[PDB]
C-alpha cells in the first residue's frame, strides 16, 4: 500500500508495469539520452 | 554468480507506526586518506645524457 499521507510518488518510484524496473522519470531520462 | 546487491529488507511502514531505538552503540570507524606523494626531482642532462 502506498498512502504516504497524500504524497504521490508514482513518478519517481519504480514502476513494475514496464519490463524494465525503472521509474517514469528514469525511463524519460534513459530515452532522452542517446548512446 | 551474478552480483547480489544486498539483503532485501522490507520496513513495516504504516500510518501510525514509529520505531525508536531503546539503546545504541558507539561505533569507531577508521578512514584512510593519502595527503602527500613522494617528492622527486630529475635532471635531463644526466638522465638524458650519460
Ligand atoms: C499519481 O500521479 C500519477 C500521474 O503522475 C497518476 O496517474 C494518472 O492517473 C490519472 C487518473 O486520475 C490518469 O488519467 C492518468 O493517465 C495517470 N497517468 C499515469 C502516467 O499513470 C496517479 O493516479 C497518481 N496517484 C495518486 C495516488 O495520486
Ligand atoms: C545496550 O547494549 C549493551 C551492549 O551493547 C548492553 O550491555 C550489555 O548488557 C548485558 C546484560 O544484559 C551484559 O551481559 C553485557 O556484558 C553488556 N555489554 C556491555 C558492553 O556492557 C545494555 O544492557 C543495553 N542496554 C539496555 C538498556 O539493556
Ligand atoms: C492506514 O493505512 C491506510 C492506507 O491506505 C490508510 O488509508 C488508513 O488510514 C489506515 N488503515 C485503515 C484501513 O484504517
Amino acid at each position: 500500500i502506498k498512502y504516504f499521507g497524500g504524497f504521490n510518488f508514482s513518478q519517481i518510484l519504480p514502476d513494475p508495469s514496464k519490463p524494465s524496473k525503472r521509474s517514469p522519470i528514469e525511463d524519460l531520462l534513459f530515452n532522452k539520452v542517446t548512446l | 554468480y551474478t552480483m547480489s546487491l544486498g539483503a532485501e529488507n522490507s520496513v513495516a511502514y504504516s500510518n501510525n507506526s514509529i520505531a525508536i531505538p531503546t539503546n545504541f552503540t558507539i561505533s569507531v570507524t577508521t578512514e584512510i586518506l593519502p595527503v602527500s606523494m613522494t617528492k622527486t626531482s630529475v635532471d635531463c642532462t644526466m638522465y638524458i645524457c650519460g
